[PDB]
């Protein structure tokens, strides 16, 4: 399952910046959608909060108040605005629809989101 | 059933996984014997105990879910095998991230058989809303259990209380009946304890509470908790809950029936009548 | 948060050869005779794939001569020979117990 | 743990039940007693006259 | 004499020929000149006979 | 009342002897065929 | 017990108050013993009793 972000690549910190990953093959089910940060220097962590297949939400632990993580079912991809922008958080944001028991195999290649003023 | 119970056939704790999916024309259920082993009680479960020991075994099929953005081994440490170990036919479906959350999720299986399922699912009452905010996730917890017939919406109890053997968390937990073609509905977004394994049924047994040992070289069919009651005789003064297909109670230790005559040692008047005494010399007729 | 220690966390190898390079697990990981670690390659270019799932259950997708092993606490892949395409970064993230957190990483050149 | 009322119903209805029953053992035992007296004492009768 | 404070069942089911939402629905019995009062700010299915 | 006997048959006549007192199957060793209008 | 009731030995109305604690091989319940005085039942008030 080959899958293809899409977002504005220019934004200022502190304004809010959408994500758009097409998910390919197949609608948001019971394998739902998750995300990934990728850091400078290539180092992880799992920032996605992700939407399930019945619209809820699970953000991470630094950014509970901070996002929002909801399904659209029209165009098989999730809705998601960033805003509180940081150029810390300059980095390649990775979707993935999961399994969960296989592993997030169907990946994305990533939008090179480039965040600084 | 040992340190097995009559329960725990479904729910197979560590106790029980030599007899999780048994076949029997009789189960032996034993005082020792723990239907849990995260500890509590089920709900309504005198109901459902009088459905699997007369159920003749537990067939079961997978019912996959593919649980996403999900745990599978919640393991407690006292549901020991080798090490941290659980139900073998349940899953915590514990979260993602720590304190994050724990979204919804709706999980359908259609019963698709020729029989009716017994399924059996959890909710966790912990001891705090601090260890279902690490869990499971900040919120209220609901799980919606919606078949064709039922609705119920069931809802945690995160209170204290004393210690059963290590933890001040319960658990207690549900069960319905499916039919033919059926579907069962979990929503849920927290607390969840899932099944994996949907049960079904066997035929025919009977089903005994007792104390007492097996005797496989014996044959008999009344059973009540001390033994077995073998005779050809219509009351019993042993147990007034002797289940089977036993003889029927009652108080008086001796009905003796007069199965001959008067003595008169040395409603018609010949029996301690004219006819004056008795003869202690025939053993050959009456 | 768990913090899986990666030692060494930089390493290059050679052709044709066995590595036993460990992200090992501090918290209770033992449970269902199994843990829960799957692994992931990310060649630097590439998007990043599964390659293993359940430790003896591989998936079709990858030439199977890659082998996830362990019994017990500190878990570690094996590769038997290795070829051309082997210089990537081999991360990992972690499912098994709550927490989520990724791998060091270690690198293969 | 069996549920207090309905416990005191099975109680009430299994004691009313072990009243049935023994009265009728007892009351069944002692007709056979006097019948089996009266199969007794019948062939007297039967065999004297 | 009642006290009762009933509250819905939100979740998903397999169909009952055509709809996912049930209803199920409770009764009380009334003595004379008693009443009953029945607050309530949705999810209500009140009579009117 | 529910019973489980599918055929509980009372004795509303008397023995058969064709060709607790002991007359009735006793040394009147007989019944008769040619009775239709007593017992 | 009177203007008490059975299920007032355990909660003590005023109406019970010289039946607290007390001791008995016989109770004997009114029909005007109320088991309350900020008015209400029990729950499961049949396997109380
Ligand atoms: C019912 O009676 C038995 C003995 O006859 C007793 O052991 C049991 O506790 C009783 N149960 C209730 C609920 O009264």
């Amino acid at each position: 399952v080959q899958l293809q972000e899409s977002g504005p690549e220019v934004v200022r910190p502190g304004v809010s910046v959408k994500i758009s990953c097409k998910g390919s093959g197949y609608t948001f089910t019971d394998y739902p959608m998750h995300w990934v940060k990728q850091s400078h220097a290539k180092s992880l962590e799992w920032i996605g909060v992700f939407s399930t297949y019945n619209g809820n939400t699970n953000y991470n632990q630094k950014f509970k108040g901070k996002a929002t993580m909801t399904v659209d079912k029209s165009s098989s991809t999730a809705y998601m605005e960033l805003d509180r922008l940081t150029s810390e958080d300059s980095g390649i944001y990775y979707c993935a629809i999961g399994g969960e028991l296989s592993w997030f195999a169907y990946c994305g290649q990533g939008t090179t989101l480039t965040v600084s003023a | 059933l040992g340190q097995c119970g009559l329960l725990g056939t479904i729910t197979g704790p560590p106790q029980c996984d030599q007899f999780l999916e048994f076949s029997a024309d009789l189960i032996i259920e034993r005082r020792e014997g723990s239907d849990v082993c995260y500890p509590g009680k089920f709900v309504n479960e005198e109901a459902l105990r009088q459905i699997l020991r007369e159920s003749g075994g537990i067939d079961k099929e997978s019912m996959g879910f593919t649980y996403n953005g999900i745990r599978t081994n919640g393991v407690t440490s006292a549901c020991r095998r080798s090490g941290s170990s659980f139900y073998a036919e349940m899953k915590w479906l514990l979260s993602n991230t720590d304190n994050a959350a724990f979204p919804q999720m709706t999980k359908s299986y259609k019963n698709t058989r020729e029989s009716p399922a017994i399924i059996v699912w959890g909710i966790h009452h912990s001891v705090s809303t601090a260890e279902q905010t690490k869990l499971y996730g900040s919120g209220n917890k609901l799980v919606t259990v919606g078949s064709s017939n039922y609705q119920q919406s069931f809802v945690p109890s995160p209170g204290a209380r004393p210690q059963v053997n290590g933890l001040s968390g319960r658990i207690d937990f549900h069960w319905l009946i499916l039919n033919p073609n059926d579907t069962v509905t979990f929503s849920f977004n927290g607390a969840f304890i899932a099944p994996d394994r949907a049960s079904f049924l066997r035929g025919k047994s009977m089903g005994i509470q007792s104390g007492v040992q097996v005797d496989a070289n014996c044959e008999g069919d009344c059973y009540h908790s001390g033994g077995t009651i073998i005779s050809n005789l219509p009351f019993q003064n042993i147990d007034s809950r002797a289940v089977g297909k036993c003889p029927r109670y009652v108080k008086q230790r001796s009905l003796l029936l007069a199965t001959g005559m008067k003595n008169v040692p040395e409603l018609f008047g010949a029996i301690a009548g004219f006819i004056e005494n008795g003869w202690e010399g025939l053993i050959d007729g009456w | 948060d768990i913090v899986m220690t990666q030692s060494p966390a930089s390493l290059a190898v050679s052709l044709g050869q066995r590595a036993t390079i460990s992200y090992r697990a501090s918290k209770s990981v033992s449970t269902s005779g199994y843990s829960y670690m799957h692994w992931n390659q990310q060649k630097p270019g590439q998007p990043p794939r599964l390659l293993i799932y359940l430790v003896s259950n591989l998936e079709s997708g990858v030439p199977a001569r890659f082998s996830g092993s362990g019994s017990g606490t500190d878990f570690t892949l094996n590769i038997h020979p290795v070829e051309e395409e082997d210089a990537a970064t081999y991360y990992c993230q972690h499912i098994r117990e709550l927490t989520r957190s990724e791998g060091g990483p270690s690198w293969n050149s | 743990e069996v549920e207090k009322q309905i416990g005191n119903v099975i109680n009430w209805t299994r004691d009313s039940i072990t009243e049935v029953w023994s009265y009728n053992a007892e009351l069944l035992v002692a007709m056979e007693n006097q019948h089996t007296i009266d199969l007794a004492d019948s062939e007297m009768d039967k065999l004297y006259e």
